């Protein structure tokens, strides 16, 4: 009960939306025979929409007022799923990418014409350097510790 | 005695009349 | 060919055309007031301001806010002496900005034959100033000339 | 000359080489009636001072448009006369 | 010594058939220019103040508003046609001011007896910062 | 009354400053600075208009022509009325 | 002469020219030295003058381009017409035409989107559709999904065969220029063979297939029932049950005695009942007798033999004292010039689109049309953006002509050395017509807004006030209600019901169309329209007239069609180029149809559309509120965007709610382009190096070196964002609002 707020397990306005979506998912079916392709698809919403209700209970969240789940990035260890971690598999992704493309740029500084290896992306070189950045934190803090991430100009 | 009958005319009427006057007058010299 | 240039001139920014010169427009130009040089400019505007309040009348007690009440025929005819009131002031300032005491008239002394004409006197401060008191004094004149027709002697009209 | 053919530049005659011309001033005599001129010219005479008529024109103007404002009927404008109403009530009380 | 050809105001002007982007009432209060020119052929061409003149075989004679205009329909004579032209700019007072060849040679070439006039003899970076010419009626570039 | 055109030393001896001037502002006049032994000049920069079209030929790191824009004439406005 | 004088192989078929980007020109082909570059490869990539000065391959490359751009529209209409087979409930709308909304459209269920698949009707969930292709098909005859699918199939081999000829005719048999410049004989056969024989066939199909089919369905036959159209062309009797006159063959025609077609070629007019669309009859009657117009007036011009007309000297012929010359001329300058034809093509194909709006509105040609009031919007509004852009375009390339193909040294005309020479006087009469109807069409608006809110409101220009009435409009309308009676005989009904009268038709509860009164608010929008129109006008004749000189900028056609100023000199040269006069233009033209597109909304929600009961009575959607309301600003923010945006902002949660996703994306769009429009380079530059700066700190700084957008394409994407935010912001909530309902 952080910040007082209801986990959503235990929250009846969360079980009160879930009643509305399957109330109108219900209305919007009543207009088609059961062996129908729309019915399926309807029912196979609804299901989804069962499920992500019981995920979102069962993940530990907490529900609000209003009956919707609240995240916290305070840093509480109970919610370091919703932010934390998602950030810790952000900022990785986002490294690789980065460091993928620096090396790229390096590689290709000492040409005759480096601007043409940019309009036209030399695959075999990229395609050796893209998983360079699998281990773009040890690269990163070695660069930076022997003084080669950063250009002096 | 109504005062707003006397001064409206004379500060949304006159009064420019006046200034855009004079201002017209000063701006095209040519001393 | 009926589109020449301009006094015989394709350099000078302008064209000569049946709306521009011919004999019957240049007749009806000359004739008016304002292009009457010989005359005194008091007479011109003395002319110049009967035709405008005259016509200033109409549109003012037709189209005023009291158009549908028993005050129609007067207030909205003072509206168009008030109107006279601001323009010949509005002339007045013009012929404080424009001409001064100490120089003679700056209009055209040719014609478009090229041969010479005595410069007009009304581009000067006093034939501006004679003009504009004329023009006051026509104004005045035609509002209440106007007033009298309508309202005053009750003439038959079809009042738009 | 100016007037020879093919040929628009004077240095002797700058006026008809800018094209200064008076393209519909007449130097025809005045075609009104010598009493009329007359009357209209001593009736017209205290206006013809620009000064004075813009200073006469100022002053008249402000003081008929006061006295015309103070002095009008109470039923000729409706801000002139009140509201002849009843007031209304707030949305809240009168608050 | 370079003398400059007087304007002879005797010279025809080329066949137009008018226009309404000749000159204004500034060509009779202030100067307008005028551009002679000679066309070794009767030919056609475009006027800068829109439509197309017929210049004559022989010396021509143009009257235009602006220095810019008679510049511009110059450099089309010179690099179209390769016409030599002159203009120069009348006042209503007469007088005339032989402008374009200050010395009978076109500004582009150099030619000897010039002289320097806006000339710094230094980098344009090494000015000097406005707060050393603060309540001074020179300017950092006239210095 | 005109706006300020300046020529400075840094200037090669291209004569594109000159063939770029639509009011015959610009020259070139000897000189003894470049390779080239002229340099620009502005004695007419009272028909200047200020359009910059010749410090937008100016070929060096930064422009050895420089127009200052300043107090404004008929001229200077590009009027022709 | 006249003959097919084709180069064989001129071009090799080769991807070495694919491998380098920028091939066309010089200055682009070296390299990219800055990103500008790229931008430029995206802006010269069709303008083909540009690259080279010989007229032959410029035309080769026009003629493929555009057998590309019917492949591409070829491949289009093959799509729809796939959607139309599958995903789409056309069987079922064909049973219940004024119940089932149509759709051809279904999203798959992936993040929740499944949403956008409403309830249309049918037994379909599905996007609707207002494209209006299931009332063509009904017109056309088409009752099953096999026929669509056939079509779709047939329309992908010709975007093949398209395709095919593109590469064809400029790689392996290109045509030489005399082929192009060939005006007569082209002119001969797209109005005898195109236009001509194009009508004929489809009258053909109208007589032979749709006639009966429709024929049968209005009859209440179930479309499952109802004999193939092939049946009805093999056995003649089955089609002379409907129409007796097929049996006597096509003698009657032979033999001139074709009132004896009187039966399926009938002048009738109006609409009909049962559908609420022109009768098809008339429709054939009118394709038949356009065709036989197009091919008496497709042999006029000369060719190999001898009789026929010369454009040349057609053109010659006409000559007058005011004139000079006249037409002399204008021949060589339009065979010798494409952006002439351009500017010229693009402004009649803007104005036919317009038109063709206001009759589509006017007289629905399909079954069951008028009274779906969504497709009715979206086509007015579709084509009347066209229409505006295509009018915009015509003056954009007309600058273009004047800057790079105008020259009076040779292809010399008086008539466009006259409108040279007297530019100033047009523009300053346009300049003066524009502020006349701006103030006395919108200083009423404004006159009426303050009488109200200074609680004046018989002071305003009202019907129960001060009234304007289109005198002129009114009887013109009046004329044209009793045509039938004097002035044409022969035509059963009028020609629309939108005159007067009392008819009126309705279709499963819904008007369709009723006669549309006209008043003081119809004057003043009409005046308002005519403004704009002016000032659009006016904005791209200046740029047309002054495209090569003024009295500014003495030598702008030198500076070129598209340059950004001139300098801060003359006080400010900026936007001098006639580009930028397109650039001005484009946002007049947004507003006119923007306005124009409001008017019909809201006149055909408040005294057309509504609903009729069983009683008699109509009921509309607005309760007939233009009338009182229209004429003040605050009644068109309050009445019309306030109430009816309730359907697009309450939209979220159904199946319009994408709806309201565009409107809320269209609006940030809009804001979006402002800050391209009201910024400049230098700013953008300046941050950039800091930027730049940042990266190179890092050694991560690219070769190619940033550079902020130019100025012609910082205002060209400020123009294109205003645009599609302005538009999709209407668009949205136009189809939110006649969706929901309509
Ligand atoms: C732009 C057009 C426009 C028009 C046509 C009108 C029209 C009208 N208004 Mg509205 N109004 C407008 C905009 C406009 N308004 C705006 C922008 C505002 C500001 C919010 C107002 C606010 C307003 C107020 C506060 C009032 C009006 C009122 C009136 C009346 C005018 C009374 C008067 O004194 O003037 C008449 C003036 C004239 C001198 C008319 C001159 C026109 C002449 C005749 C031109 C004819 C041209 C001629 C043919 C050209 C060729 C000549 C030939 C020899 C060649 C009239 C019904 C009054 C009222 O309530 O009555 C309903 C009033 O009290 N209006
Ligand atoms: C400094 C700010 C100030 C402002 C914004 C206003 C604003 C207003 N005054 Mg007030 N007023 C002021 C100071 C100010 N007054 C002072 C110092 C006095 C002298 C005691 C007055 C006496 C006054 C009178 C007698 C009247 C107004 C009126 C008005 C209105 C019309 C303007 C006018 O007629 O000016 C007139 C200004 C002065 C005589 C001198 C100003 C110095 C306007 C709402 C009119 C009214 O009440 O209408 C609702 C009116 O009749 N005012
Ligand atoms: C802030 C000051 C101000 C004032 C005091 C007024 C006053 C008035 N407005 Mg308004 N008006 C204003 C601003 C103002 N206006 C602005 C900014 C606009 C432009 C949006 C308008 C547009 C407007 C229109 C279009 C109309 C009015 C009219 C009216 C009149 C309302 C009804 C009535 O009295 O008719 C009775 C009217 C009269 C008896 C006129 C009396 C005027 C006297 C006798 C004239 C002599 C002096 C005169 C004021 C000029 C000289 C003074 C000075 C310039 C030297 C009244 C005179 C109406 C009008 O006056 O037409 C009849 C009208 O039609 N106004
Ligand atoms: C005018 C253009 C046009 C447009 C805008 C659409 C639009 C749409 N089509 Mg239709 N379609 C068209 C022409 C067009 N079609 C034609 C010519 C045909 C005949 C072959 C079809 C047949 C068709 C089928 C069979 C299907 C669609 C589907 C779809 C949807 C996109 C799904 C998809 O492609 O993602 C996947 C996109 C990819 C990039 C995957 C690779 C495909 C390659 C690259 C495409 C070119 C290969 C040939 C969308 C509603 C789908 C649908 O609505 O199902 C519910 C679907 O299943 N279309
Ligand atoms: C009577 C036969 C004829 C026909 C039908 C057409 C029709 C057409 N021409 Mg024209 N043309 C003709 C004769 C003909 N032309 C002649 C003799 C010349 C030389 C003087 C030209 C010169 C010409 C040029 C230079 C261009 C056209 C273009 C076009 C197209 C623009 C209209 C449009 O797309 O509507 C849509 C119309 C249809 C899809 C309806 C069906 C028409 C079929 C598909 C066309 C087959 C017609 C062809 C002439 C005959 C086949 C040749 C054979 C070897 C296979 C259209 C396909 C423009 C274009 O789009 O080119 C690609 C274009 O750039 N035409
Ligand atoms: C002011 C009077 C006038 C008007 C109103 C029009 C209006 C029209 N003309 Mg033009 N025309 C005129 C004068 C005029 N013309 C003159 C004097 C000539 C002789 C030079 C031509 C030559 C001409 C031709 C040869 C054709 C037109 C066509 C058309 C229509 C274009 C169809 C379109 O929108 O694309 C919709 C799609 C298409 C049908 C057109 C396909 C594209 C065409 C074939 C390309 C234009 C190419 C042209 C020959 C340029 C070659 C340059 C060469 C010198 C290198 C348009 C309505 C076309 C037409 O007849 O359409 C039925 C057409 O084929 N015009
Ligand atoms: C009918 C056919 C037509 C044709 C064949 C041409 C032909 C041409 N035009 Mg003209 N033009 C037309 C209609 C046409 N125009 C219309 C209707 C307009 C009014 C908008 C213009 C306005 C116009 C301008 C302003 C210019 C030209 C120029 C050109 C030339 C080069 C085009 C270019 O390189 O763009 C290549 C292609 C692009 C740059 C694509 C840009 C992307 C567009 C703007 C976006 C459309 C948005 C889209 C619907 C939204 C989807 C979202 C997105 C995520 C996908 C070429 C001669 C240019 C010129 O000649 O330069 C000297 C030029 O300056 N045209
Ligand atoms: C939304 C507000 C707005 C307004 C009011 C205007 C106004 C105008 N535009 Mg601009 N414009 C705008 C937005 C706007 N524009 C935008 C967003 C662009 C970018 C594309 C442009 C770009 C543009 C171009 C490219 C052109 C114009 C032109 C015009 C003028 C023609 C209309 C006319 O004169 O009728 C009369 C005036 C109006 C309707 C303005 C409102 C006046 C009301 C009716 C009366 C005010 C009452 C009265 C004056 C009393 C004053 C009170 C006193 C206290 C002072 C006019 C000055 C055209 C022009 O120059 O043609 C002459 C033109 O070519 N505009
Ligand atoms: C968090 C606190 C971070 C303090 C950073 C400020 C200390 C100086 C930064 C200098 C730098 O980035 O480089 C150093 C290396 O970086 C560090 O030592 C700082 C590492 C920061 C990350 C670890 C901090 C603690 C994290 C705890 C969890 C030393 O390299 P150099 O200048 O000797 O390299 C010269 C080169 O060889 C060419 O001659
Ligand atoms: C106001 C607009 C005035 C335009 C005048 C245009 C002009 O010069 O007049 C022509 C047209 O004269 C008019 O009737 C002008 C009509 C003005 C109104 C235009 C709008 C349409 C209504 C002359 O025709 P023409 O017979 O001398 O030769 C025409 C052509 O070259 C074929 O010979
Ligand atoms: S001022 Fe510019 S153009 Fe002239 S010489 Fe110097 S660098 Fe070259
Ligand atoms: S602000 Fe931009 S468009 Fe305007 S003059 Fe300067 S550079 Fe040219």
């Amino acid at each position: 009960d952080i910040a007082g707020l209801t986990p959503c397990k235990e929250s009846k306005q969360f079980a009160k939306r879930e009643k509305q979506a399957l109330k109108k998912l219900q209305a919007s079916l009543k207009l088609y025979a059961d062996d129908s392709a729309p019915a399926l698809a309807i029912k196979a919403t609804m299901e989804k929409t069962k499920k992500r209700f019981d995920n979102y209970g069962k993940y530990g969240l907490l529900c609000g007022s209003d009956g919707l789940p609240h995240l916290i990035v305070s840093g509480d260890q109970r919610h370091w799923g919703e932010f934390i971690t998602p950030g810790i598999l952000f900022l990785y992704i986002a490294g690789w990418i980065g460091w993928v493309g620096r090396s790229y740029l390096i590689a290709i500084r000492d040409e005759k014409k480096p601007t043409q290896k940019e309009i036209i992306i030399d695959v075999p070189l990229a395609s050796s350097l893209l998983f360079r950045g699998f281990s773009w934190p040890v690269a990163a803090y070695r660069e930076l510790l022997n003084g080669e991430l950063v250009d002096n100009n | 005695m109504n005062f707003p009958s006397i001064f409206v005319p004379l500060v949304g009427l006159v009064f420019p009349a006046i200034a855009m006057a004079s201002l017209f007058l000063y701006v095209q010299k040519n001393k | 060919q009926v589109i020449q240039p301009l006094n015989g001139d394709p350099f000078i920014g302008g064209l000569e055309t049946p709306v521009t010169s011919s004999p019957l427009i240049a007749w009806y130009l000359s004739n008016l007031p304002a292009y009457r040089t010989a005359v005194n400019p008091l007479l011109r505007g003395v002319e110049v301001g009967l035709a405008h309040g005259f016509l200033l009348v109409g549109p003012f007690v037709k189209a005023g806010p009291l158009r549908n009440t028993e005050y129609a025929g007067a207030a909205g005819s003072l509206a168009a002496a008030g109107l006279v009131v601001i323009l010949s002031m509005c002339l007045t300032m013009y012929g404080i900005a424009s001409f001064k005491e100490g120089e003679p008239s700056i209009a055209p002394a040719l014609t478009l034959t090229g041969r010479k004409k005595q410069p007009d006197q009304l581009q000067s401060a006093d034939g501006w100033a004679k003009f504009t008191g004329g023009f006051f004094f026509g104004g005045v004149s035609g509002v209440t000339w106007a007033c009298f027709l309508m309202y005053v002697l009750d003439l038959p009209y079809y009042f738009k | 000359k100016y007037g020879d053919k093919s040929v628009y530049f004077d240095l002797e005659d700058i006026a008809n080489t800018t094209g200064q011309w008076d393209v519909y001033g007449s130097d025809a005599p005045s075609p009104y009636n010598s009493l009329q001129s007359k009357f209209f010219e001593t009736f017209a005479a205290p206006f013809t001072k620009r000064g004075l008529l813009l200073k006469f024109l100022i002053l008249g103007g402000g003081s008929l448009l006061t006295y015309v404002s103070a002095n009008a009927p109470q039923d000729v404008l409706p801000i002139t006369r009140g509201p002849q109403q009843p007031p209304k009530l707030g949305p809240r009380g009168k608050i | 010594g370079f003398t400059p050809p007087e304007l002879d105001p005797n010279t025809p002007s080329p066949i137009f058939a008018g226009s309404t982007g000749g000159l204004l009432r500034k060509a009779q209060v202030e100067e307008f220019y005028v551009i002679t020119w000679e066309s070794p052929k009767e030919q056609i061409f475009e006027m800068p103040t829109g439509g197309a003149a017929i210049m004559r075989e022989g010396p021509n004679l143009l009257k235009l508003a602006r220095k810019e205009q008679c510049l511009a329909l110059g450099t089309r004579l010179r690099s179209k046609y390769k016409i030599k032209y002159q203009f120069y700019r009348v006042f209503p007072s007469g007088e005339v001011q032989y402008l374009h060849p200050k010395d009978g040679v076109y500004p582009e070439k150099v030619n000897p007896g010039r002289q320097g006039v806006g000339l710094n003899m230094r980098s344009i970076g090494k000015n000097v910062s406005p707060i050393e010419v603060k309540f001074t009626g020179k300017q950092p570039y006239d210095l | 009354m005109s706006h300020s055109v300046k020529i400075y030393d840094t200037c090669i001896g291209c004569t594109q400053c000159v063939r770029a001037c639509p009011t015959d502002v610009l020259e070139m006049i000897p000189w003894d600075g470049c390779k080239a032994k002229q340099i620009a000049s502005a004695p007419r920069t009272e028909d200047c208009v200020g359009c910059k079209r010749c410090e937008s030929a100016c070929p060096t790191d930064f422009l050895s022509v420089r127009v200052y824009l300043w107090h404004e004439t008929t001229r200077s406005m590009g009027l022709g009325y | 002469e006249v003959k097919i004088l084709v180069d064989r192989d001129p071009v090799k078929t080769s991807f070495e020219a694919w491998a380098k980007p920028g091939h066309f020109s010089r200055t682009i082909a070296k390299g990219p030295e800055t990103t500008t570059w790229i931008w430029n490869l995206h802006a010269d990539a069709h303008d083909f003058d540009s690259h080279t000065s010989d007229l032959e391959e410029i035309s080769r490359k026009i003629f493929s381009a555009h057998f590309g751009q019917l492949s591409i529209i070829f491949l289009w209409l093959s799509g729809m017409y796939f959607h139309g087979a599958r995903f789409s409930n056309y069987e079922a709308w064909l049973s219940d035409p004024t119940h089932i909304g149509p759709s051809a459209q279904v999203v798959w269920p992936i993040v929740g989107q499944e949403i956008l698949n409403g309830d249309v009707g049918g037994g379909f969930r599905g996007i609707q559709i207002t494209s209006g292709f299931f009332q063509i098909w009904r017109a056309s005859g088409i009752t099953s999904e096999l026929q669509l699918y056939c079509t779709a199939i047939g329309a992908l081999v010709f975007a093949a065969l398209m395709l095919f000829a593109g590469w064809f005719h400029y790689h392996k048999a290109a045509p030489k220029l005399a082929w192009f410049q060939d005006v007569e004989s082209m002119l001969n056969h797209h109005l005898a063979g195109l236009l001509g024989l194009g009508s004929l066939s489809w009258a053909g199909h109208q007589i032979h297939v749709s006639l009966p089919i429709n024929q049968f369905l209005n009859a209440g036959v179930d479309p499952k029932e109802i004999p193939l159209p092939h049946e009805l062309i093999l056995n003649r009797d089955l089609l002379a049950q409907l129409y007796p006159s097929f049996a006597e063959g096509a003698t009657p025609f032979f033999t001139l005695n074709w009132s004896k077609y009187a039966d399926f070629l009938t002048f009738r007019g109006g609409l009909d009942p049962v559908t609420g669309g022109l009768w098809l009859t008339d429709t054939a009657h009118h394709h038949l007798a356009i065709a036989i117009l197009f091919l008496i007036a497709g042999h006029m011009y000369r060719t190999n033999w001898g009789i026929g007309h010369g454009l040349k000297d057609i053109l010659e012929a006409h000559k007058g004292p005011f004139t000079g010359q006249g037409h002399k001329g204008l021949y060589e300058i339009l065979t010798t010039s494409w952006h002439a034809q351009l500017a010229l093509n693009l402004a009649m194909l803007g104005s036919l689109t317009i038109v063709v709006a206001h009759h589509m509105y006017a007289m629905p040609p399909y079954p069951y049309l008028a009274t779906d009031y969504g497709t009715q919007l979206s086509l007015f509004t579709h084509h009347m953006w066209i229409g505006g852009f295509l009018i915009v375009g015509a003056a954009a390339h007309a600058a273009i002509f004047m800057v790079r193909d105008y020259d009076p040294t040779t292809r010399y005309n008086d008539l466009l050395d006259r409108v040279l020479r007297h530019r100033d006087a047009i523009i300053s009469h346009l300049n003066w017509a524009c502020i006349f109807l701006g103030f006395h069409s919108f200083g009423l608006y404004i006159h009426n807004d303050t009488m109200s809110a200074l609680g004046r409101p018989q002071d305003m220009f009202s019907d129960t006030a001060i009234q304007l009435q289109p005198v002129f409009a009114q009887w013109i309308q009046n004329t044209h209600a009793l045509a039938p009676s004097a002035t044409a005989p022969g035509a059963t009904a009028s020609t629309s019901l939108t005159w007067g009268g009392s008819d009126l038709v309705a279709v499963g509860g819904k008007v369709a169309l009723l006669p549309i009164p006209l008043g003081t608010a119809d004057f003043l929008v009409h005046h308002i329209h005519a403004f704009t129109i002016h000032v659009t006008v006016l904005i791209l004749l200046k740029g047309v007239l002054f495209a090569r000189s003024s009295r500014l900028i003495p030598d702008k056609a030198n500076l070129g069609f598209r340059f950004p100023c001139d300098g801060p000199g003359r006080g400010g040269t900026c936007q001098v180029s006639a580009w930028d006069h397109v650039f001005l233009g484009l946002f007049w033209m947004y507003n006119s149809i923007s306005v124009v597109i409001f008017h019909f909304s809201w006149k055909m929600q408040s005294d057309v559309w509504g609903s009729i009961s069983d009683q008699g009575v109509v009921t509309h959607i607005t309760g007939g509120n233009f009338a009182q309301s229209s004429i003040t600003i605050n009644g068109w923010l309050r009445d019309f965007l306030w109430a009816q945006a309730s359907q697009v902002i309450q939209s979220y949660g159904s199946s319009l709610s994408a709806y309201g996703l565009f409107f809320l994306g269209a609006h940030f769009v809009w804001a979006f382009s402002l800050m391209f429009l009201f910024s400049g380079r230098g700013y953008w530059q300046e941050l950039i190096e800091s930027i730049v700066w940042a990266h190179n700190k890092l050694k991560v700084a690219p070769a190619t070196q940033p550079r902020a957008l130019s100025i012609v394409q910082g205002r060209a994407v400020g123009v294109t964002h205003y645009l599609l935010g302005g538009i999709a912001t209407t668009w949205a909530f136009f189809l939110a609002r006649i969706i929901a309902v309509g």
